[PDB]
RNA sequence: UAAACGAUGCCUACGCUGUUGUGGUUAUGAGCACGGCAGAAGAGAAAUCUAGUAGGGCUUUGGGGAGAGUACGCGCGCAA
């Protein structure tokens, strides 16, 4: 037993028919609002692990009412990682509840080399600074084969990002395991949009592909209708 | 969409030495599986030490007011002796409508509302 | 007073953060316009045109997208040329690319022109 | 590939997750003063536009073509 | 308190939508129109909903109820105004205007016949 | 020089009969660029009609870029300005709101009937704040009519002209349609239907309606 | 916590300022943080005018009306209700009040 | 010796808009010194912002509660 999609959104129809691809989806910063749009191209792959369980409490006259909260974390171990939080009665649909925000903040992580360009990359391109509440992450490169040295929960992170060699400082209230981990994932993030010295030459340009497939969308438009 | 039989399955677990919360989540499913359309369960007494208190549990649609109730609504009660004292069982489930009449009332609520469809 | 060299720092970074595309800078010395000229060599800062003002000196300089950040050290601190690695570790973000500026008897040099030139000298200040 | 998106008036990368960027088309006036086939095409960031600053950028560019 | 409630307010604005042209100035006539088309369980209900649908009858052909949109008075509209207005600015081609804009009229060079305000 | 479809006599005079050009007392320093000169008696700014005509030129170059026009959604909530809308959109194929701007209406797929836009369309912004804000969560550009007192951030092209006026609303909506047209072949001269065109989209009381049809009946 | 951008006060680029007593229990209070009330009140009772035109030997005569500021400690203010407590966003909006009669 | 308090050291920088004061000067467009107010952007655990940006210079000063700003010695004071 199965529920078929309908896409609710107008890129939505662009993935369904088969128009488009997950590069130019986030090369375009196209917004995504369809968890199914990210079943669609990872569903074979994508890994997942909690990093949080704890209870939460409202103070009323008859007494403490009492939900859970699930952080946890969907990445693949290549390019793709997301973090994502949710709270219910019940432990099982707080993760169903976490699922839908990770997969909706996916992004694509760059990598890059300690030295000379020899061989695959493997670290982060560039020094970095992350921070969350009262908690701050500095991620630097390193040299290939030093590994992943990292603290407890930011090292699950690096891991599903897909990155092997990294040298990680913290300062703040890591036993906050929220802000760790979204700081964390700041830092990594930050290193991949610094603006190298080619990134100008790099430069291309291109019409944004929802207005380039505008006459398909328009025979979409009449199918539905008649 | 019998409470007699559910409630005796309660009992049975309680003297089986089960945890009451997964007694009562089990209980609710199998409910709402043969397709009643909401149900209620409370279990009161020395439950979990010597201060006695009552736990209750509330799914899908219930009705409490009126005749509707009288026709849609069915209840059993029950008790579990154990060596701390007397446990007390209630459950309720809201029966489905049945245009055949078996299940549940061939008329549904009278204060339902529906506007047919244009041709 | 504040610092000649710190002032023209701080001119910079903000402007560039409010995303100007050029600035007025307002006091000058030998030392500032030999660091605007390192920065023009490796293509950081485009244009620069000097004001023969009478009252100190002032500057107006054309910025480029490459420009993250910039920064003067206090004190300018003397370094072997065994002492600079770990300065360049300390300020810049990646073994790759960016620039770590050292007074000389040969001007103003990179880390990387200490090593050619076999130099230490007087540690100034950076930019990436 | 995923990293190869830059802002036009700010000069530096859009990230994957910046609700607020937007990406604006203009059609290319005729001789004569109609219509054409062909595209202007801008890519923007949220910075400026949480700004307010957008509105006189693009007049500015407008005219530097 | 004589106040209608949700279920019959509901049911009033959607068979005035859905059927208007049925509809007349008459309690009788639209007590027959609810009659035929409608589910509803107890004449009590239908008095009311009937009561409503000729309460609104009246503002609703009296030049429209604001949040009631009725095709056959989209029309009427469209009536009203194809009985376009006979009015004119466009005859008012000798005009006056202050300095400001007559120095406007000098430096994109506008002919026409204008004069300075004589105010 | 911006490459603009010219300006012809009678269009000039029209916008000065429908008092287009009269501002408000107040400025803002990113309008300061369209005003040319106070009046003495009064302190209203006036507003540059070449200028005026470049943006209007700009506005109407940019609908042409997209396809499939029902994609395009023009707005405007308020009567007093009204029929405008309903009448404009037609003569180009947008879709259009009017009433109060259910806020999440863009954002939320649970409402129905608005269309995810890819270009919004708002005269008098000072009202419809909502839906500039709405707009930026997914990538559409702005385009709005606007007044010397009022500033807007993510509005990206500013039609500068007075809002506050129905002689006026009428004048913006009526040649910006055409230009439309023009662009696209659908027309060959603009002067064509001046009186006819710009009374339609006039706002009227219904107490003028009832004059006008007894005067109609008459004639009839 | 600080409770008010200006301390309850309107004293700002001075050390030091004149004190004044409250009408109701002549309690020392600064002038710039007092609660001050205007008034201007008739002699003669509105009950009182319609005999006042039988009674006068002028052809026509105005009454005398009579004028005071009076100053308020906050207890009495407070109790007296001349002012109340009010919410974080309405603790802000000030008003000129009504002169008293 | 004071809740001697805007509980915010002194010089010197770089910094968005609107509005309202006080004293001089004015191509009448504006400035310079000293203020009040309202947003914004950044910042911060928040409340909020004398708190934005930063290896500029120099002095004072804190290091879990208590015992304790107390004991002994010393310096000032008629004593307190
Ligand atoms: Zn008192």
């Amino acid at each position: 037993e199965e529920a078929e999609w309908f896409p609710k959104t107008s890129l939505g129809k662009l993935v369904k028919a088969g128009r488009i691809t997950l590069d130019e989806i986030f090369g375009h910063s196209l917004c995504i609002r369809e968890p199914e749009i990210i079943d669609y191209f990872l569903k074979a792959t994508l890994k997942e692990e909690v990093l949080v369980i704890k209870s939460v409490q409202k103070q009323t006259k008859a007494g403490q009412k009492t939900r859970m909260k699930v952080v946890l974390a969907l990445g693949d171990h290549n390019n793709y990682i997301g973090i994502g939080s949710g709270v219910a009665r019940d432990v099982v649909s707080a993760i169903n509840a976490a699922k839908v925000v990770a997969k909706c903040s996916m992004r694509p992580i760059k990598k890059g080399f300690w030295g000379n360009e020899i061989g695959e990359a493997h670290t982060v391109p560039v020094k970095a600074l992350g921070k969350c509440g009262s908690v701050k992450v500095q991620v630097t490169p390193a040299p290939k084969g030093t590994g992943l040295v990292a603290g407890g929960v930011s090292k699950t992170i690096f891991k599903l990002a897909g990155i092997k060699d990294i040298f990680t400082s913290s300062k703040g209230q890591t036993c906050t395991t929220e802000n760790f981990a979204r700081a964390s994932l700041y830092a990594i993030t930050n290193s991949t949009n610094f603006n190298m010295p080619n990134v100008i030459e790099e430069k291309v340009v291109e019409l944004n592909p929802i207005l380039k497939n505008a006459e398909f969308l328009i025979e979409q438009e009449q199918r539905d209708l008649r | 969409l019998c409470p007699a039989i559910q409630a005796e399955f309660i009992r049975s677990k309680f003297e089986e030495n089960i945890p009451y919360r997964r007694s009562v989540v089990s209980a609710i499913k199998n409910i709402k599986s043969a397709g009643g359309q909401g149900c209620v369960i409370e279990v009161s007494g020395k439950l979990k030490g010597q201060r006695a208190r009552s736990v209750k549990t509330i799914d899908g649609k219930i009705i409490h007011a009126g005749q509707p109730k009288e026709e849609f609504m069915r209840y059993a009660t029950t008790s579990v002796l154990l060596k701390q004292g007397i446990i007390g069982i209630k459950v309720g489930i809201m029966l489905p409508q049945d245009d055949e009449g078996i299940k549940g009332p061939v008329y549904d609520m009278v204060d339902k509302i529906k506007v047919l469809p244009i041709k | 007073m504040m610092d000649k060299l710190a002032n023209l720092c701080i001119t910079i970074n903000n402007a560039n953060r409010a995303q100007k595309r050029s600035v007025v800078i307002r006091r000058i010395s030998k030392v500032c316009r030999l660091f605007l000229e390192s920065m023009q060599k490796h293509g950081y800062i485009t244009d620069i045109v000097y004001i023969d003002d009478h009252r100190e000196g002032k500057a107006v300089v054309g910025l480029s997208g490459r420009l993250n950040r910039c920064g003067a050290i206090c004190p300018r601190y003397d370094v072997e040329l065994k002492d600079v690695e770990r300065y360049r570790a300390n300020l810049l973000p990646s073994r790759g690319f960016g620039h770590l500026i050292v007074t000389s008897s040969k001007g103003l040099i990179d880390h990387r022109e200490c090593i050619q030139h076999n130099t230490g000298g007087k540690i100034l200040g950076y930019f990436y | 590939n995923s990293f190869q998106r830059v802002c036009d008036f700010s000069l530096k990368p859009i990230s994957s997750q910046d609700r607020s960027s937007v990406q604006i088309n203009m059609v290319q006036l005729d001789e004569r003063g109609r219509a054409t086939k062909d595209l202007m095409i801008f890519n923007v960031s949220g910075t400026v536009r949480k700004n307010g600053k957008i509105d006189s950028m693009l007049y500015e560019r407008i005219n530097e073509m | 308190g004589q106040i209608k409630g949700k279920s019959v307010r509901t049911a009033s604005k959607v068979i005035v939508e859905r059927y208007f042209n049925r509809l007349t100035n008459d309690f009788y006539d639209n007590r027959n129109v609810v009659i035929d088309v409608a589910e509803i369980r107890s004449k009590k209900l239908r008095n009311k909903v009937s009561g409503c649908v000729t309460k609104l009858y009246k503002r609703v052909k009296k030049n429209g109820v604001p949040g009631l949109y009725i095709k056959e008075h989209e029309e009427e509209r469209e009536k009203k105004e194809s009985f376009i207005p006979k009015i004119s600015i466009l005859d008012e081609d000798k005009v006056e205007v202050d300095e400001v804009t007559m120095e406007m009229i000098n430096q994109y060079e506008i002919n026409g016949d204008y004069v300075l305000a004589k105010k | 020089a911006v490459r603009v479809v010219p300006l012809s006599d009678k269009v000039a005079k029209a916008m000065v009969q429908c008092c287009c050009h009269l501002g408000g007392v107040t400025s803002s320093t990113s309008l300061k660029e369209y005003i040319f000169g106070k009046r003495e008696e009064d302190k209203v700014n006036i507003i540059d009609i070449k200028k005026m005509w470049e943006k209007l030129n700009l506005a109407a170059r940019m609908i042409c870029s997209i396809p499939n026009p029902k994609d395009i959604v023009v707005v405007s909530s308020k009567d007093f300005g009204r029929k405008a809308v309903i009448k404009f959109a037609e003569s180009i194929g947008a879709t259009a709101v009017t009433g109060r701007f259910i806020p999440g209406s863009f954002s939320n797929y649970e409402i129905k009937g608005v269309r995810e836009p890819r270009l919004v369309l708002v005269s008098d912004c000072f009202a419809d704040k909502q839906v500039v804000k709405e707009a930026s969560y997914v990538n559409a550009p702005c385009i709005a009519f606007c007044n010397t007192d009022n500033d807007i951030e993510f509005v990206d092209m500013v039609i500068p002209m007075n809002n506050r006026s129905q002689s006026a609303i009428g004048a913006g909506f009526c040649i910006l349609s055409k230009l439309v047209n023009y662009m696209k072949g659908n027309i060959d001269k603009v002067e064509d239907k001046l009186r006819d065109h710009i009374e339609l989209y006039t706002y009227r009381d219904s107490d003028e309606l009832e004059q006008l049809y007894q005067e109609q009946k008459i004639e009839e | 916590t600080k409770k008010r951008s200006n301390n309850g006060r309107s004293k700002k680029n001075r050390g030091h300022t004149r004190c004044v007593r409250c009408e109701h229990c002549s309690a020392m209070v600064p002038n710039d943080k007092a609660i001050k009330k205007f008034v201007v009140r008739s002699v003669i009772d509105a009950a009182s005018l319609d005999d006042l035109k039988i009674a006068t030997i002028y052809e026509e005569y105005e009454v005398p009306k009579s004028y005071y500021k009076l100053n308020y400690c906050v207890s009495c203010a407070v109790h007296i209700k001349l002012v109340r407590v009010r919410s974080r966003w309405e603790r802000k909006i000030r008003k000129e009040q009504r002169v008293s009669a």
